[PDB]
């Protein structure tokens, strides 16, 4: 109903658990640790998923903003 | 925190660079600017499927610089600092 | 500092090779901060450069006269020679 | 400059240089390169040194009938300069120690 | 500095847009803005089966746009 | 200012080629040469990369997919 | 003049489902509800499905943000 901008849903999801996907088809599911204003993000306990299915987890990992294709909550 | 003095400080330091179109050039970099375009002379190239050939100036702008090895025995740690 | 790199190939004939792998020799008469290069009596050959061809030198070779090179595209460049007096 | 580099997604990279952690770096030239940033910037670009750089490749047709197998393969470096334009991905965890 | 496209002479005329991957509309152009989003006011989008699917006026982005082409007289 | 904006923007008035990053291209009238690479062109014919040619009444290509450009050699000197 | 800005930001406040085509990617776009945009195109998609044409899929997603980088084009649907 409100008018909820990027930057709000980015700092409100913020420590839950949400999946990022790129543009190259693969997706960093975990919990959002920090965000940064150029599309970056640092996520910490994060898995690989490809396809559909998951690959294996890396823990923290830090997606760039031109990488980074959308996000969303999981 | 600003990588383009680092490199532009590393000139007549011969080293090589792979960009994103997966051919290699190493050669003696003469020019380093702050966009990361570095210009060299008498270096030599060699690209994906292709022979080796040597050129006598190659300038390499930074938007297709993919990544760039320097020596070994370079001194990094001191020149990280301005 | 000096920026003389750049002066240093203008007027003369250099061969730079863009992103889309074609080959344009021409009188490098223009530049920019962007990396957009001017080409005078600019000839664009997409097959190979000839550099000391047996079987042949000049391979799909057009000439367009004053080419403009975008800077977006641009890969990297190569010097051939220096320029003519006229 | 610094608080926002050290509290947002770069501090997660601020670990691996200020603690000298491995950490793995994945562009999209699909070359995955394991080690630690000796140093950063604020565009992704980063300096290491003693870098292993792996990917995979194929045969590309060596049998001639496009026919080739999957192979892995493994590099060293002793120091490398990585730009943060062809940087796709960097996660850091306990691998270096 | 920050000029906007253009589209003076091209607003309010039917023209056709590429857009990237092969995308082809057409509409009339309703305006445009600084970072190359204009509305197209009645857009067709061809598909490369070759019918045609009415979608309305829409807000194309500039950097996918890979050239217009006036259908009528400017 | 650039080099080449200036020469792009010197360009109208005569008969000039633009070729795309995907392989069109427009060959006409300067009608309108940008400071953003934007090219305007009236009854401009357009070539693709299949060989097909076909007139335009009036193209407008946008900077950020422009290849190269072929204008006369005479302005220069 | 109708500005594409002024048309999104329409576009949000009635919360019409909405159809966003990706950039370079043609075969598969995404729909929603728009409840808000940002200054860089990432607008927050409530109820974002992605549908593929060349499968005919369809995959829900929930509360995204879409970049505005990736979406190209975006046009209005009935549902």
């Amino acid at each position: 109903s409100l008018p909820l901008n990027p930057k709000p849903f980015l700092n409100g999801l913020t420590g839950k658990p949400v999946m990022v996907k790129l543009k190259w088809g693969m997706e960093y599911k975990g919990y959002l640790v920090s965000v940064d204003g150029y599309m970056n993000m640092q996520l910490a306990n994060t898995e690989e998923y490809i396809d559909g299915a998951l690959s294996g987890h890396l823990g923290e990992v830090l997606i760039r903003c031109n990488n980074v294709l959308y996000i969303r909550g999981v | 925190m600003k990588l383009v003095r680092f490199l532009m400080k590393l000139s007549h330091e011969t080293v090589t660079i792979e960009l994103k179109n997966g051919t290699q050039v190493h050669g003696t970099i003469t020019g380093v600017d702050v966009s990361m375009n570095t210009h060299l002379k008498a270096v030599k190239m060699t690209l994906k499927n292709r022979e080796p050939v040597q050129l006598e100036t190659l300038s390499i702008r930074g938007n297709n610089i993919r990544y760039f090895i320097l020596p070994d025995s370079l001194p990094l740690d001191t020149l990280l600092v301005d | 500092g000096k920026s003389s790199k750049m002066l240093q190939h203008i007027d003369y004939r250099m061969r730079c090779i863009l992103q889309d792998g074609r080959i344009f020799i021409g009188t490098f008469k223009a530049f920019d901060k962007h990396m957009n290069l001017i080409l005078c009596d600019c000839d664009e050959f997409r097959k190979i450069k000839p550099k000391n061809s047996k079987q042949a030198e000049r391979e799909e070779k057009r000439v367009l006269g004053l080419v403009l090179l975008r800077g977006e595209n641009l890969v990297s460049m190569t010097v051939e020679g220096p320029p003519p007096k006229d | 400059e610094e608080e926002e580099f050290n509290t947002g997604p770069l501090s997660v990279l601020t670990q691996s240089v200020k603690n000298n952690t491995q950490v793995l770096i994945n562009c999209r030239n699909n070359k995955k390169l394991l080690g630690r940033v000796k140093a950063f910037d604020r565009h992704c670009n980063m300096v290491l040194e003693n870098v292993k750089e792996m990917w995979t490749e194929v045969p590309k047709s060596g049998k001639g009938k496009k026919k080739s197998k999957p192979v892995n393969k493994d590099r060293y470096i002793s120091k490398m300069f990585l730009r943060g334009d062809s940087v796709i991905v960097v996660l850091r965890n306990p691998l270096i120690a | 500095k920050a000029h906007p496209p253009e589209l003076k002479k091209f607003m309010d005329k039917k023209l056709s847009l590429k857009l990237n991957g092969g995308r082809h509309v057409q509409g009339i152009l309703r305006g445009f803005d600084p970072f190359m989003n204009l509305v197209i006011d009645e857009c067709v989008e061809m598909a490369t089966s070759g019918q045609q699917n009415n979608i309305g006026m829409v807000v194309i982005r500039g950097n996918s746009i890979i050239m217009l082409e006036a259908l009528e007289r400017v | 200012i650039g080099v080449p904006i200036k020469v792009l923007h010197e360009a109208e008035g005569h008969i000039v080629t633009c070729e795309t990053n995907t392989g069109e291209v427009y060959r006409g009238k300067l009608i309108e040469a940008e400071d953003n690479m934007n090219c305007q062109m009236s009854n401009i014919t357009v070539t693709y990369r299949d060989g097909r040619v076909a007139q335009l009444e009036q193209v407008y290509i946008r900077g950020s997919k422009i290849r190269f450009l072929i204008l006369p050699d005479m302005l220069k000197n | 003049m109708v500005q594409p800005i002024n048309l999104i930001f329409r576009y949000l406040q009635n919360r019409s489902r909405i159809q966003v085509w990706l950039y370079e990617q043609v075969n598969m776009r995404i729909e929603g509800c728009i409840i808000g945009f940002d200054e860089y195109m990432n607008l927050v998609l409530d109820d974002a499905e992605e549908i593929h044409s060349k499968t005919k899929s369809r995959k829900q997603l929930g509360r995204i943000m879409l970049k505005g980088d990736n979406i190209t084009l975006l046009q209005s649907v009935s549902n």
